This record gives structure tokens, sequence and C-alpha cells, in this order.
């Protein structure tokens, strides 16, 4: 009669670890063809009805929400590869699994979880050590500040689309990261506005910000839209003349108490519409729309309005101009004011788009892409963050390590003579562990459409003959120094990726059972 | 600006008269801002596969199978055109390829509309040369986006 | 040869002798696949030297390969060949013409 879980789920053993290994290689599964810049893209619906498609692993197991315990680890330690360094989300988690993959036949053999645990810290701990000696100081040595920028995108952007107008690319995209101080940089400051229509090549890097210029309202062919210095306002409440909202119950019997009570409704919006031209501002921005009344009072003294403008820009526009948002027109004083050094809206697209441009106090910059249909625009917007992230961490680390194969082999390669000096169990975890490095070049050949069979072979030739750094050429099929080809990678995210999958593989490795309570 | 004023004897035919008439201005201005017109009815996915399918020998690899196969797919259309106006969409095709071949590359298309031949020519079928090439670019782009797909997860409603 | 020779005809003579050049195919990818050789791989190296080169090119299973196959003495006679394609065309034929399989007694 009596029973202990009070039906709660609870199962334990050895079939317990093997069901932590099948959520791992799931999850690795899917993450697989993610991986490298030529990785096919998953497709994830949310529950939101949002489709969303991306090839990177943070964004990936964010939208996923795995309800299963192991493999939500392996999501909380994406998400601080995405805190730690924030690029191989992607890697840590397909290598984490390759190791739960390469402990399956020692569970089978009867080799306890905490040798096969021990082993890869020892294992790691020599890899880390071998990572700082393949950690190449480089700044000004045989090459130049531009050269080191420009060579770098230019490798990132190739076998995509902008391969051909890659030369046009590289030169906004090496002025984005040089756009903000090279002690703190952001990817979130380096705005990205993507223009329906045009040609790829005419594309324009934008110093201030932009937006999408959202007034639908009339009262066209006024408000010039280029200004030298104008004055920027920005404004909370809502200008125009019949309001959204809100509204009075009147009762007047005479005639010309209808037009008092309607010119009444006018003054009212008058007043705090006359006190925008007493500030003296060119433009007036909201995030609330303005009316009719609003921009033509402001057509006639010559001030331009936009209304409706997005939060995540207005927030921009503060960085740019160095301004601050007031929420009447009363109490506005001349510190929140700002300006720019030129102002034009653009009709490139067939679509008009306000911008700043000239702003010396700006943090933030905008970049503009053009092309012929906005799902290409988005593949060179997500091949320009990759770009983006190569030179920016290129300024911000000067260690780097040989990428695209390269590194992944040398780890495996002496990790393997390192084992011959350590006998027992710990030989075989070692070598398992040696084994588990492989997976890295493996998949970046089998999402490339290159055959793993032939190419990881002949790497595992040229590499084993006494020249480290043979990487994976990603153009041409072939082994090759990914050295001379420019594929680089600071030394941190191989030291934090070896150390987090690990980590991951250790916590799953360590749990017997998994008590779930209902309710 | 200018107001298009429509009539008919009954809704559709209103709305069909208004829309068919809003196609004829989008191809006029396809005319306008391109000056390159082809002549697009059976006619151009005949000459597209028929040099794709002679280059397609020389390129040696992969890619034969892959321009052999864009050749045979580019013959859909008018093999479609040709199930849509009573007619055999082997012989049609063939027909326009030998016609093509033998005498000279030009235009020669599928006789939906009908006529004493199956020349596009002197039957004023045409279509904007820009008009041709989104086509067959947009087309060509989501499927390399469908096939950039090798995994699918799809949530319920919550 | 055959298929750029089914490029000069008109209507049906156009689409189904391709198909019989295709079904050609099957013998050099049977060959590649039962000695461990990629399929796609070798039946494209054996048609890239086949519009410059001649007959000689083939697959040669002694050096794991494509190569001369008349410099390694693989020599098939014309008739082994030539009865081969004829009685193929016979048995597809006399397939083909049988409609139904009725029981008679």
């Amino acid at each position: 009669i009596v029973v202990l879980k009070e039906g709660t789920d609870a199962s334990q053993g050895k079939g317990q670890i093997i069901s932590n290994i099948n959520a791992c290689v799931a999850v690795q599964e899917a993450l697989k063809p993610t991986l490298g810049p030529l990785g096919s893209d998953i497709l994830i619906v949310t529950s939101n009805q949002k489709t969303t498609i991306s090839n990177d692993g943070a964004t990936i197991l964010k939208l996923l929400d795995v309800v299963h315990p192991a493999a939500k680890t392996l999501v909380d330690i994406s998400r601080a590869q995405d805190a730690e360094v924030g690029d191989g989300t992607t890697s840590v988690t397909i290598l984490a699994g390759e190791l739960m993959k390469e402990a399956k036949p020692f569970l089978e053999e009867g080799i306890s979880s905490h040798l096969i645990m021990k082993g890869y810290r020892k294992a790691v701990s020599l890899a880390v050590e071998k990572i700082n000696e393949l950690a190449v100081d480089i700044t000004s040595e045989k090459s130049s500040g531009r050269e080191l920028l420009e060579r770098c995108a230019r490798t990132a952007m190739s076998s995509k689309l902008i391969h051909n107008n890659a030369d046009f690319f590289v030169k906004m995209c090496v002025d984005a990261v040089l756009s903000l101080d090279r002690n703190d940089l952001d990817d979130k400051l380096i705005g990205i506005k993507k223009i329906p229509g045009g040609a790829m090549e005419e594309s324009l890097f934008i110093n201030g910000v932009a937006f999408k210029k959202t007034f639908s309202y009339a009262g066209f062919e006024q408000q010039p839209k280029k200004f030298n210095n104008p004055k920027i306002l920005s404004l909370n409440v809502e200008l125009e003349l019949k309001a959204e909202k809100d509204n009075a119950e009147v009762r007047v019997e005479h005639v010309e108490d209808y037009q008092a009570i309607v010119d009444a409704e006018w003054q009212l919006i008058f007043e705090k519409l006359r006190q925008v031209e007493e500030t003296g501002a060119n433009i007036v921005l909201s995030k609330l729309p303005i009316g009719d009344l609003a921009t033509q009072f402001f057509a006639d003294r010559n001030i331009f309005c936009a209304g409706r403008v997005s939060a995540d820009d207005m927030n921009r526009v503060i960085q740019a101009v160095g301004g601050s948002i007031q929420s009447t027109t009363s109490d506005i004083k001349p510190e929140h004011l700002g300006t720019c050094a030129l102002f034009e809206e653009m009709q490139i697209g067939s679509e008009r788009y306000n911008l700043f441009q000239g702003c010396p106090q700006a943090k933030t910059c905008t970049l503009l892409l053009r092309g012929g249909a906005e799902q290409v625009i988005a593949e060179v917007e997500r091949s320009l963050h990759d770009a983006i992230m190569i030179v920016k961490r290129a300024l911000q680390n000067k260690l780097i390590v040989a990428g695209g194969g390269a590194t992944e082999m040398e780890v495996s390669k002496c990790l393997r003579d390192y084992s011959k000096t350590i006998a027992g169990k710990q030989q075989m975890i070692i070598n398992a562990f040696a084994k588990a490095l492989e997976v890295i070049p493996r998949q970046l050949c089998e999402n490339a459409g290159f055959d793993a069979i032939e190419i990881l072979n002949k790497l595992r030739l040229a590499h084993s003959k006494g020249e480290k750094w043979y990487g994976v050429v990603f153009e041409t099929e072939n082994i090759g120094d990914n050295f001379a080809k420019f594929v680089w990678e600071p030394a941190l995210v191989k030291i934090n990726a070896l150390n987090s999958a690990t980590e991951a593989t250790n916590l799953i490795l360590s749990v017997d059972e998994t008590i779930t309570n209902k309710g | 600006t200018v107001t298009c004023f429509v009539r008919g004897s009954n809704k559709m035919i209103v709305d069909e008269a208004e829309r068919a008439l809003h196609d004829s201005l989008c191809v006029v201005r396809n005319l306008v801002k391109d000056s390159r017109v082809v002549y697009g009815g059976g006619a151009a996915e005949v000459t597209m596969s028929l040099a794709v399918s002679e280059e397609a020998d020389k390129q040696r690899g992969i890619d034969q199978y892959a321009f052999r196969g864009f050749a045979q797919a580019l013959d859909t259309i008018p093999m479609t055109l040709a199930e849509n106006s009573g007619l055999d969409p082997i012989g049609t095709l063939s027909t326009l390829k030998s016609k093509q071949l033998k005498e000279k590359i030009s235009n020669i298309g599928v006789d939906c509309l009908g006529y004493g031949s199956n020349d596009m020519k002197e039957l004023f079928v045409v279509d904007p040369f820009i008009g041709k090439k989104q086509q067959i670019l947009l087309a060509t782009q989501l499927c390399r986006m469908i096939l950039k797909i090798d995994n699918v997860i799809i949530s319920g409603k919550d | 040869r055959l298929s750029k020779e089914a490029r000069s005809m008109e209507g049906v003579q156009a689409f189904i002798w391709q198909e019989f050049a295709s079904a050609l195919e099957v013998i050099p990818t049977t060959l590649a696949e039962n000695a461990g050789l990629n399929s796609i791989k070798v039946v494209t190296e054996l048609r890239s030297k086949h519009e410059n080169g001649e007959l000689n090119d083939g697959i040669s299973v002694r050096r794991s390969g494509t190569t001369n196959t008349y410099e390694e003495h693989i020599l098939q006679p014309v008739l082994v060949s030539t009865s081969a394609i004829t009685l193929a065309s016979e048995c597809v034929k006399s397939i083909l013409r049988i409609d139904d399989i009725a029981f008679s007694r």
C-alpha cells in the first residue's frame, strides 16, 4: 500500500547514465550541421510563433528550451561560452557531447566514470599547456595596421555570395571596428540596417545612427530633410490634434460654444505644441506619433519631425548626439538637445530613411546594407557578423592560434604521445580524449561537403611529419596551412572551450540518478 | 497621380479587370526601367537549357550533374505550359528545341495562346529581361536556402 | 556519344533516347561500387577523359583508380558488349509486351 515516491518519477543505475548519453548525442546531432562558417542552418519554430533560422549555437539552444536536465546542462554551458567568450557556442557543445560518446564503450567495459572524468582533467591540463605553446604574439610583426584587419576579414567573407564584392565590404567592416574605441569594442554598438532593393556594392557606412522613418502622416513636400547643424529634440507626449485614447464630455447649447470647445481642444494641444518652437529645435523625435497638426505647425517654421520611432533606435540617438529624453515640452533644458554634422533623408531602396551623420560624441554607428532581396541581405549581415567578430578579437587579443583544424590536430597529436608514458586505464581515456578531438575537423569537412575520410587521413599525415600548422582549407578542398590562409582564433577561445566542454562533461558523467518531482 | 476607373458586370469581374490592368502596369514599369527585352513564354527555358546542356560536358565534375539537372529543371516550365494548353509536354518541348537548333537560336514558344506557328516574335508575347533574370535568381536562391536547412525542429502552440 | 546524337532529333526521339544512355551508366557505377571507389567521383573522371581522349581510359582495379586499361591488359571482345545490349533490348521488350498474367489450365 505504501509508496516511496508518492508518484514522483526517479530512475537510477547505469541505465540513467546511458539515458544521459543519448541526450547529449541528441543535442550534439542537432548542432553538427551548424558547426563552421560553411555549416548548414537549422530551422527552429518557437512556441512564440516566430520562425528563426540561424547557425549560431547560442541563439539555437536558447530557442529550443530543452526540458531534459542532462541536455539542459549543455545549454547552460553554452550560455557560459557566450559569456566568457561569445563565440564558439556550437563547437563547445559538440566537443562536450563527443566526450559522452567516447565514454560510452568505457561504461560497458565496467570502467568507472570518475576515473574517466579524472583522465579528462589531466588531458585538458596538458592541452591548455600546448595551446600556450601554440599562442603566437603578433602585432606589427610582418603585418601593417591596414593589412592585419583587411586580410583577416577577407577569409571570413570568403566562400560567400559576397566573395566578388568582398573588396567593398571589407572596407566598411574595417572602418566599422575602427569607428569605435579600440579599448572597448561591442558588437551591439555597431548598427546594421537592411535596405531592400539596390545593388550590393552601393552600400554606405554611416558614422551616426539611422532609423526606419516610420512616419505615416500627411503634410509632405515640406519640412526640409537636409540640415547642417540641426538641434535634435527628444519628445515623449502626443502632439496630434485628435488624440489617441482619452476624451471628455462637454455639454454646450450654443453654436459659438461648439466652435469654442473645438478650439479648446486645439488650444490645449497648441499650447504644448508652441512650446516645442520656443525651444528652437530643428529635429523633433518621439516614440509616440506626431500628428498632422504638429507636423504642419513644424512645417511653417521649417522644423522636421518623425514620430513612432523605435525605442532601440532612440537609445542610439542618445549615444550619438549626447542628448536626453524629456517628458514634457515645458521644462526642456538646453543640455538635452543634440546636433550632428549632417542630416539627410535618403530615398535609397525606394524607401525614406532618416540618418544622423558626423556625430563626434557618438559611441555607436550604423552600417547600411543593400541587395536584390531581403533574404540575401540577411545572409550578408550574418556573414558580416562572423567577419566583425574576427576583426574585433584581432585587436582585443594579440595572442592567436591557427584555426580551421590546425590547433585541433596539434592538441590531439601530442596527447596521443603523452598517453604512451601513462599506463593503466588513464591511457585509454586520454586516447579517447584525443580521438574525441577529431570530431571538430571532421564535421568541418562534412558540413562543407568535403570528404571526411580522405581529407582527415591526409591531414593526419602531413601534420605528423613535423609541421604543426596544417589546417583544412575551406575554399579549395585540400590540406594546407591556415597560418598562411589567415584562419585565426585567439588562444582564449581554445582554452575556454576545452575547460567548459570538459566541465559540462564532468557534471553529466557524475549524475547517477535524475529525480523529478511532479507538481 | 492618376486614377484608373474600372467597372464590371460583377464583383469578381471588377477585381479581375482591376488586377489584370495592374499586372500590365508592372510590365510597363519593367519595360521602361530596362529596355532589354526577351520573348519569355516557352522560349527562355529552352534556350537556357540548350546552352547549359552543351557547357555541362566542359565543366567535368559535380557541376556536370548539377548543370544537367538544372537544364532539366528549366524544362519543367515549358512542359507545364504545354500540359495546361492541351499539348504533349514531351513532344512540344522537343519540337521547340529542334527549331532552335537545326535552324538558329531564337525565341520560339509554346502554342498556349495559339497561332499558325510557335514563334513568339510575330505573336508579340514578350517578357522583361530584368524580370526573367530576377525570376531565375530568387528561384535558385531559395532552393539553396531549403538545402541549407539540415535540421527542422517545430514546437507546439502554448 | 548517343546523348549528343539525340539532340539532333525531334519530338519523342529526343526524350527517351536520353534515358537509354543514362541506363548504360549502371555498368561503370557497379564496377566503382564493388571496388570501393567513389561512384560519383570515378564516373565524372571517366566522362572527363572520354571528351578529350578515347576508349583506352577506364576503371582498373589493379591501379585502384582511373587509368589506361589497354596498357593494363584488360581487354573485352566486342561481341560480349554487342550481344549484351542486344539481348538486353529483347528482354525489356518481352517484359513490357506482357500487359497481364492470367491463370490458364
